[PDB]
């Protein structure tokens, strides 16, 4: 059988400069749409009747302040599809509605959904295991949780973090001082994950360069390597003798060594997805209990912990009437927390 | 072979299972010390003055801590950047109170990991290597020095050190945005991509190597045991790799060198580390992020608040509240 | 002895077409007043 | 194109001054190009900085780092620092920008027209970086350049209209130095202190006379040591414990500049005497000391008795006691009471800071001097938005030390690396094993197992 | 190789820089002009330099309401005089 | 919103007389106050006073009345203490005391009236963040 079917798959995996596949179908539409929205919103779109914000170039923001923002806390959840009942179909509306946040954000996720189609497709043309793909599991479930699962049980799309430098800034700051987000074990293992990913990163990188034969005549090592060789291009056995020797083990199975290197950043990302999960219901690691009992009781006690609590409060006061502009906050100046002088 | 060559060839030797070497000589007693003063100070020192406005902290176990909040806490501000030895206190009591533990811990630590950096030159050098895996390391060490002595020079207190425990980072983290708006510093934000970056790189290089390695073994046993330690011949297949992801982007997005690929995973993730280090160095002399508070006018004058706006109110709050019993007068300049 | 409309001229050019229109416009804004 | 591509001199373009590394004609002709450019630079930012400056602003307003160093000079100003005549500047900054086409015609001409080795030239500007002798000669001579150039400024503080003194009295002034420190004990005394707060080590230089006498010995030690390198080969201990070779000789200096940048970091950040802080700003300690100084002098004139005003913490809200006794100024800029200034020094009796002096003996100059540099504390954003982070735009300031500071702290770190890169590889090349381990003599293959 | 022309064959080519000098500064002053015209305001909605309050107000026009959100901006847009 | 007449039009003096800035002068004065005033001012507060600010009601209730241009072009020539008892030149940027302020000897009458302008006109541009300090930015 030799169909229609059959004549599009043989049209689909041509030997191009970019491969198209099945996959491309999703991929292509969805990042480019992505992609594009977030260049057309924040050269021409405004943050005004969403946030009290400007926004884009157009208005004069820079590179470092300009976003595509979140839209209104008063549109809840909603899809904000530009055909729905709040846009009504009018583009100039929608855009101001915050329409284009959830544009980026649906096209964003089928197109990440989309990529790791791409990396299966392509593994299977080719003939490798789909290690690759199992890896990007890791950055889809982060985009899943802190700009889907997060907001979804939050009050609204609003608290979401919108599309830009300091508007992502504007989110750290926000968790440390809402959530205590520095303290969670989930954000801990996380954060080894990513630090120890650059560290193997960079040591395995460097340990290679530094344990090379010698396969040329030249200075410059890059060129006594081929593609097609069958001999390993570093000394394995003197690699493992200097790290026994400088930090006590070393690896001793390269095919250990490059999973380690799978496992321990995508394993990271992971967990501190499932800590964000939890940030979505408030069920944060905000108190040691048995601290706050005690600092209650003797007002002599102080920890890093209370320390940093007390900066978590300014955080709150001070930030919460410009960054949640719909709930109306008026805070006297008398009730403000601050320190002496200050 | 007199005594002394003697001592040389031992220092020196190869065959040690841990090497010494000159850089051991100094490495040894100092990391030793810092860290028999570090788990003692951790599980039992009592409350320290860090701020010098005679408020102590408890950082230990016994005095009220777990794990997550306990910190040995740095020296007091009243001593500033001076030298504190044990024997410049009139008692042990004085020099606990003084936050002495702190001075003690650092100044041996960094010692010792400069010399850990120079005992990585110097085995590479007996052994026949290339000499540049010191260099890498000299990423990690620079960030060191900078929140334990850099930051304290500029600022002029050791008070203002980077505590060494878990809360006590998070705390030296935020009052850092207070004061110098680090998330603008493009050097910090060199430094996200360093390590961003270095931790895809990482899963990347570890995933390609993994999708390609040659059929040794069946599905019964571990692909690891495809892998004999000192076998002659590559175990996966670079050109697979190469044609997969050569594929997923395109053709010349792909290394297929393995050695200027290797390079790019050693320098991406170092240089980075080198601008984050040099972030929190030259903030040290208060060359702080990018300002864009009310950057944004409107045609009569109002204010347009934008995000650097937002981040301001954060900051205000941090600043308002860190330190709350230290500042006397209306500017925190250092 | 080459094709000039391949679907690789057509990824080039969705990509570049709008840049260099958003790279003008950008450039007009930095001469606005308030 | 001898040695001007890969497969002839085994280097890459990225490392190709690496293949200048035996053509001492065509390396003569980098380093004096190299000269030139730095000579240009000096010049032509003089003249900028000239072209841009306002003579009724402070100069630490303004930008500026070239001309503080001329006026620290004495050259164009007055009294008090103010600004008398901008004509040396102009000066300096032309000569400068005339002298670099020289050089650049110099470097120029060697680079690309001259020998490209000078060994067949000329056996006394040939080399060998091998040969100890030549090169210890070579190092010589520029000891002894170096030790001239040491004394011009010993020439110009003594006989050449002197120096500014922030410290004379009257408020500043320049002076002429007639007894310059000569007594070793103080000079190399200096050497001796400990780098730590209270001592300071040389940054701690605090008048002009030591400033002077310690550059009348630098001088005579690097021409005496410079006609010693001439007259003398390195000895046998010294031979057998370092790497001879052009990388390995960068490498040292690498590591000597990157010393030398971490130092000037510290001593503009820290010194006003030979960086008055009338034109680069007031150091980070002096503006947080000017704070509580303004203040006490605000509330004592409203009535306070600032010496028994306990504060919030039970230290003294305006002036306590440092860990030996002394009376110092109170808050967070009590870690700052080793700082010594002209404006706060009249207020210093033998216990520290004088109650009664504080009483009855504030002048308005002070008041001034004080309001001045609390304003002018050396904080400001990337951009040049001046105060604490959390300022608002209105204020165009970064302090000249926070410019000179930061960028000779990161310019020392990288020339660190540099010294860790050169040195590594000059013992890795010397020893033959820079390209790569040899695969039929691996030297661990010939070792025991560890386990 | 995949068939394509070398891009380095390609622009090198005279005839590659006989069109794109024409279309590339086209395409430039399509984009200074959507701005210059001040269509780009109209199209996206977002306010000029002094349209962000009425000339006494100092209130945010914040949207409040789901599915009157589109009335709400114009209404805050007649408010503008 | 717009910077029209009505919002350029200040106090000229105490017996209720108006006097209409041009755009220019407003903007003038803007700069010139960043020139020789915000390093302490910046905003409306006073950095090495906070007790007093640049508020047109605190600038109404000095001694004599601060709050239009002849009374602020007077405080830069021969400023006074809150109260009027003492003159503080000799501490406060002014003509009179231009030799101590160098930056004071390059500003005419003009200018003096465009910076006194500013500081009138930029609290009913700014409402509370003028003379309010951190609170409001
Ligand atoms: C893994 C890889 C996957 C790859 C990526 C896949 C991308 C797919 C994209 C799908 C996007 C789903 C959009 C969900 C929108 C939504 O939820 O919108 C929310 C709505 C409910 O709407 C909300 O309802 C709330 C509760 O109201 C109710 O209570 C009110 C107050 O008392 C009133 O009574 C009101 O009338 C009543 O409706 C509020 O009204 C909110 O403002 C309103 O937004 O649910 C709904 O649409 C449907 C709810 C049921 C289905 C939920 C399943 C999907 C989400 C799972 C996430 C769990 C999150 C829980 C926190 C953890
Ligand atoms: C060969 C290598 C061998 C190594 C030797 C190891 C021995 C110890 C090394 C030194 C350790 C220094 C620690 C303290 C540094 C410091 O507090 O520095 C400050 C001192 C200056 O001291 C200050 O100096 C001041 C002097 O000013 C005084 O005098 C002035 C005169 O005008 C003014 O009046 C002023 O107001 C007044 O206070 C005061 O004394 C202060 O209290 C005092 O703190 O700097 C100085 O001594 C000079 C600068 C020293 C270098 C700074 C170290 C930087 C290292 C970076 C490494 C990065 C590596 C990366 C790895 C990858
Ligand atoms: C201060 C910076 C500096 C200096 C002084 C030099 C100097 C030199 N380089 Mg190096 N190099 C540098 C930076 C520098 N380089 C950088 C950044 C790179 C990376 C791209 C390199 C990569 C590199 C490689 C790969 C090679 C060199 C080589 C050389 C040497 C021969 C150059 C030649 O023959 O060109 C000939 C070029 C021309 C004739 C064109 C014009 C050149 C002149 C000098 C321009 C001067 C203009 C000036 C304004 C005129 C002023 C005149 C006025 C004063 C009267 C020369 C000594 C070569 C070498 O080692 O030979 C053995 C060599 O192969 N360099
Ligand atoms: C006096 C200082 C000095 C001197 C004379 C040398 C000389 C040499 N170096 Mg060393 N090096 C130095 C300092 C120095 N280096 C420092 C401070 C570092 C740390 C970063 C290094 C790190 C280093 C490495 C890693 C390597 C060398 C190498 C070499 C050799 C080849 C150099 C070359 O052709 O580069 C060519 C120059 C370039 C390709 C240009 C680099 C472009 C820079 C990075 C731009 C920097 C940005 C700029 C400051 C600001 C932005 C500008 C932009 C906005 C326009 C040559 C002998 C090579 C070697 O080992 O040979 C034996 C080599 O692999 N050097
Ligand atoms: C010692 C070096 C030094 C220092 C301390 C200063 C300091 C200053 N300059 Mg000067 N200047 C310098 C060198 C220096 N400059 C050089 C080399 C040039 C020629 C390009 C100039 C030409 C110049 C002009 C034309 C002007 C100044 C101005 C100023 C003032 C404002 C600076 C500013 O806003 O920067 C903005 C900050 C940046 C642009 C940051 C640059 C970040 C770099 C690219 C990072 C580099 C890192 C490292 C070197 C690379 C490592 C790479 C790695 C792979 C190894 C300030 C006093 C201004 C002024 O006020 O005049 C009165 C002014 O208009 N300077
Ligand atoms: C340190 C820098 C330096 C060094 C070591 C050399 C070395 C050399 N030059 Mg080069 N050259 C230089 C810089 C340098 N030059 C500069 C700046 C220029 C432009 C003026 C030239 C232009 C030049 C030309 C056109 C020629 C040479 C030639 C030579 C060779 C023979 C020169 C001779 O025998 O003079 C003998 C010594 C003297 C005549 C004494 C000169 C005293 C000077 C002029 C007075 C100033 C002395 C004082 C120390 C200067 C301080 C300057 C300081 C402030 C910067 C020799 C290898 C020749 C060559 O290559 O032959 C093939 C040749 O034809 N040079
Ligand atoms: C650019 C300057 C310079 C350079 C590169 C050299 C280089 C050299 N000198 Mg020369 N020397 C110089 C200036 C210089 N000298 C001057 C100005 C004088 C006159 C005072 C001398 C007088 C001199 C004598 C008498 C001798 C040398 C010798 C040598 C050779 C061995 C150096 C050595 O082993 O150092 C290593 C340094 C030491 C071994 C010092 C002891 C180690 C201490 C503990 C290090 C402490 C470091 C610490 C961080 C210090 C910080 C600052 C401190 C002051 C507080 C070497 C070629 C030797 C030689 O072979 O002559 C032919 C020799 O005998 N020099
Ligand atoms: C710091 C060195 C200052 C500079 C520069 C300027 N001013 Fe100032 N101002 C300063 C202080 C400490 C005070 C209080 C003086 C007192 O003891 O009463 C003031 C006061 C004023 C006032 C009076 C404010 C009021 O009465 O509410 C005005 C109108 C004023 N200052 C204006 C002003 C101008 C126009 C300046 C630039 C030419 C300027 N000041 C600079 C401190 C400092
Ligand atoms: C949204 C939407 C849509 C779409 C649209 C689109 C698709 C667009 C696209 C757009 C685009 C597509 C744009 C672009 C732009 C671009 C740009 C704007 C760029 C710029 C660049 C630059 C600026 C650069 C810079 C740099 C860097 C980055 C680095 C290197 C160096 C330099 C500096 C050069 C539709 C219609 C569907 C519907 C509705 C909605
Ligand atoms: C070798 C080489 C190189 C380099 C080169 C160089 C580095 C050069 C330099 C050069 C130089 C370094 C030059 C200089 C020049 C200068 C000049 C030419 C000047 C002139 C001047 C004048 C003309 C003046 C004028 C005036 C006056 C007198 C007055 C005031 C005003 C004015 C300014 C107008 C390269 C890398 C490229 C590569 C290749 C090789
Ligand atoms: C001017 C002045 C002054 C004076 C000064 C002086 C007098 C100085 C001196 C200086 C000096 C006098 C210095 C020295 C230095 C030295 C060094 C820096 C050394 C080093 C060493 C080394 C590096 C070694 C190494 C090694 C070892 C250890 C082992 C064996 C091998 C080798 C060789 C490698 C004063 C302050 C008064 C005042 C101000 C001005
Ligand atoms: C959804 C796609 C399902 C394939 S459907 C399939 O397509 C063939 C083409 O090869 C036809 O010949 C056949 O009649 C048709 O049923
Ligand atoms: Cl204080």
């Amino acid at each position: 059988e030799r169909g229609w079917f059959d004549i599009l798959d043989d049209w689909l995996k041509r030997d191009r400069f970019v491969f198209v596949g099945w996959s491309g179908i999703l991929l292509f539409p969805c990042a480019y749409l992505a992609l594009g929205g977030w260049l057309t919103g924040t050269t021409f779109v405004t943050s005004w009747y969403t946030h009290g914000l400007a926004s884009s170039y157009l208005e004069g923001c820079n590179f470092l302040t300009v976003a595509v923002s979140t839209p209104a806390n008063s549109m809840g959840h909603s899809l904000l599809l530009l055909w729905g009942p709040e846009a009504q179909g009018d583009f100039t509306r929608w855009c101001q509605l915050g329409g284009l946040w959830t544009f980026i954000a649906l096209h964003g996720a089928f197109g990440l959904i989309g990529f790791m189609l791409r990396q299966f497709e392509i593994a299977r043309l080719v003939g490798v295991r789909p290690y690759n793909a199992i890896a990007f599991s890791a950055p889809i479930a982060v985009f899943v949780s802190v700009f889907l699962i997060y907001p979804l049980g939050q009050s609204s799309w609003f608290f979401a973090p919108s599309f830009g430098v300091a508007a992502i800034f504007r989110f750290l700051l926000f968790f440390q001082g809402f959530h205590n987000w520095t303290l969670n074990p989930f954000h801990m293992m996380g954060v080894a994950g990513v630090l120890g990913g650059a560290l193997l990163c960079a040591i395995h990188g460097a340990t290679v360069e530094n344990t090379l034969f010698q396969d040329g005549e030249g200075a410059s090592t890059f060129r006594a390597f081929n593609p097609t060789q069958a001999e390993e291009t570093y000394s394995m056995v003197t690699a493992n003798r200097f790290w026994s020797q400088i930090f006590g083990i070393a690896f001793s199975n390269k095919r250990w060594l490059h999973f380690f290197m799978l496992f321990v950043p995508v394993t990271g990302l992971w967990m501190s997805a499932i800590g964000v999960v939890g940030l979505a219901l408030n069920l944060r690691s905000y108190d040691f209990i048995s601290q706050e009992i005690r600092a209650a009781e003797d007002p002599e006690f102080e920890t890093f912990y209370t320390k940093n609590l007390l900066l978590n409060e300014g955080i709150r006061a001070w930030m919460a009437p410009q960054d949640q502009p719909h709930e109306n906050f008026v805070f006297p100046e008398e009730v403000l927390p601050r320190g002496n002088a200050l | 072979a007199n005594l002394w060559e003697r001592f040389c060839n031992w220092v020196t030797s190869t065959d040690n299972r841990l090497y010494v070497g000159w850089f051991g000589v100094i490495m040894i007693p100092t990391l030793l010390a810092a860290t028999i003063c570090f788990v003692i100070a951790f599980i039992a020192a009592p409350p320290v003055d860090i701020d010098g406005i005679r408020e102590p902290v408890s950082g230990s176990l016994l005095y009220g801590n777990n794990i997550i909040t306990g910190a040995v806490v740095p020296s007091s501000n009243a001593i500033g950047l001076h030298f504190y030895p044990i024997w410049e206190a009139a008692s042990l009591d004085e020099w606990l109170y003084n936050g002495g533990p702190y001075q003690l811990i650092i100044f041996h630590f960094l010692l010792g990991a400069s010399c850990y950096m120079g005992r990585q030159w110097e085995l590479s050098y007996r052994l026949g290597m290339r000499p540049w895996i010191c260099v890498a390391y000299s990423a990690p060490l620079a960030s060191a020095f900078a929140v334990f002595l850099i930051y304290p020079i500029g600022q002029g207190s050791f008070s203002d050190g980077m505590p060494l425990g878990i809360s006590g980072t998070f705390n030296f983290m935020i009052v850092f945005q207070a004061e110098h708006n680090i998330l603008m510093h493009p050097f910090h934000q060199l430094g996200v991509a360093g390590v961003f970056g270095g931790a895809l790189f990482c899963a990347m290089h570890g995933s390609l190597v993994t999708s390609s390695l040659i059929r040794e073994t069946t599905e019964t046993e571990s692909a690891n045991y495809g892998y004999k330690f000192g076998q002659e011949e590559e175990t996966y297949n670079i050109v697979a790799a190469h044609g997969y992801f050569g594929r997923l982007i395109f053709q010349y997005a792909s290394f297929n060198n393995s050695r200027s690929l290797h390079f790019f995973l050693a320098a991406w993730p170092v240089v980075g580390v080198w601008f984050a280090a040099l972030g929190i160095s030259t903030m040290a002399f208060n060359l702080n992020g990018f300002n864009f508070n009310h950057s944004v006018i409107d045609a009569k004058g109002n204010v347009i608040n934008t995000w650097a706006d937002i981040i301001n109110r954060a900051n205000l709050g941090m600043e308002v509240m860190h330190e709350r019993n230290a500042h006397n007068f209306p500017l925190d300049l250092a | 002895s080459y094709p000039i409309f391949t679907v690789r001229w057509v990824a080039v050019h969705t990509l570049a077409v709008p840049t260099i229109f958003f790279l003008g416009a950008i450039a007009a804004m930095q001469f606005i007043q308030r | 194109a001898t040695n001007r591509d890969q497969e002839s001199s085994g280097f890459a373009w990225w490392a190709g001054n690496a293949r200048l590394i035996n053509l001492s004609g065509k390396l003569l002709g980098a380093h004096v190009a190299h000269a030139g450019l730095i000579v240009f630079w000096a010049g032509a930012m003089t003249l900028f900085e000239l072209a841009h400056f306002i003579p009724e602003k402070p100069m630490y307003e303004q930008g500026l780092i070239l001309i503080p160093h001329i006026a620290t000079l004495g050259w164009g100003v007055g009294p008090g620092g103010e600004v008398v005549d901008t004509f040396p500047f102009f000066v300096v900054g032309v000569v400068h920008l005339i002298s670099s086409a020289v050089l650049g015609f110099g470097g120029v001409y060697h680079a690309i027209r001259g020998p490209e080795t000078l060994e067949e030239y000329s056996s006394f500007f040939g080399y060998d970086w091998k040969d100890k002798n030549k090169m210890t000669t070579i190092l010589g001579f520029h000891l002894i350049v170096l030790g001239i150039g040491a004394l011009l400024l010993v020439a110009k503080a003594m006989f050449f209209g002197g120096l500014y003194d922030t410290w004379a009295p009257g408020g500043g002034d320049v002076r002429v130095i007639t007894n310059p420190t000569l007594d070793p004990r103080v000079i190399f005394g200096y050497l001796l202190k400990s780098p730590f707060g209270g001592e300071g080590w040389i940054v701690s230089v605090n008048n002009l006379e030591d400033v002077v006498g310690g550059h009348i010995w630098i001088g005579l030690i690097c021409i005496a040591g410079g006609i010693w390198h001439i007259l003398t080969t390195p000895f046998g201990w010294a031979r057998r414990a370092f790497i001879w070779s052009g990388e390995a000789y960068l490498s040292y200096s690498l590591g000597a500049l990157s010393m030398m940048g971490f130092i000037a970091t510290c001593f503009v950040w820290f010194n006003n005497t030979v960086y008055p802080s009338e034109f680069y700003g007031p150091t980070g300690p002096e503006a947080s000391q000017a704070q509580a100084m303004t203040f006490l002098i605000r509330d004592q004139k409203l009535g306070a008795n600032v010496g028994s005003a306990q504060g919030p913490t039970g230290l003294g809200k305006y002036l306590m006691r440092s860990p030996t006794g002394e009376i110092i100024f109170g808050g967070e800029t009590m870690r700052f009471w080793d700082f010594r200034g002209p404006w706060l020094e009249p207020l210093r009796g033998p216990n520290g800071l004088d109650l009664n002096k504080i009483k009855n003996d504030i002048q308005p100059w002070q008041e001034r001097r004080a309001a001045e540099y609390m304003t002018h504390a050396p904080l400001g954003s990337l951009n040049s938005v001046g105060g604490v982070a959390t300022e608002i735009n209105s204020v165009n300031f970064v302090s000249p030390r926070s410019w000179l500071a930061t960028s000779h702290f990161v310019l020392a770190f990288f020339f660190l690396v540099g010294h860790l890169w050169h040195a590594g590889r000059a013992r890795a090349a010397a020893a033959g094993f820079e390209k790569g381990i040899d695969r039929e003599s691996e030297p661990v293959l010939s070792m025991p197992s560890l386990d | 190789t995949t068939g394509e022309r070398p891009f380095s064959d390609i622009i090198t080519s005279v005839r590659y820089w006989v069109i794109h000098s024409i279309t590339i500064p086209a395409l430039f002053i399509a984009g200074w002009l959507f701005v210059s015209t001040g269509l780009a305001y109209d199209v996206f909605g977002t306010p000029r330099p002094d349209s962000y309050y009425a000339q006494e107000q100092r209130s945010i026009p914040l949207v409040t309401d789901r599915f009157e959100a589109k009335q709400q901006v114009e209404t805050f847009l007649e408010q503008l005089k | 919103a717009e910077l029209t007449p009505e919002v350029l039009t200040v106090p000229l003096n105490s017996e209720g007389k108006t006097i209409t800035l041009t755009e220019k002068q407003y903007l003038e004065g803007k700069r010139l106050f960043q020139y020789a005033c915000a390093s302490c001012h910046v905003g409306g507060i006073t950095k090495t006073n906070p007790s007093l600010d640049l508020r047109t009601e605190t600038l109404a209730l000095a001694t004599p009345p601060r709050d239009n241009i002849e009374g602020l072009v007077d405080y830069m020539k021969n400023p006074t203490t809150y109260d009027g008892e003492q003159e503080i030149a000799e501490v406060h940027p002014s003509l009179r005391s231009a030799d101590i302020f160098p930056k004071m000897r390059n500003l005419t009458e003009k200018d003096l009236v465009a910076i006194a302008g500013h500081i009138l006109v930029e609290p009913k541009i700014l409402g509370d963040k003028w003379g309010g300090g951190k609170v409001y930015y």
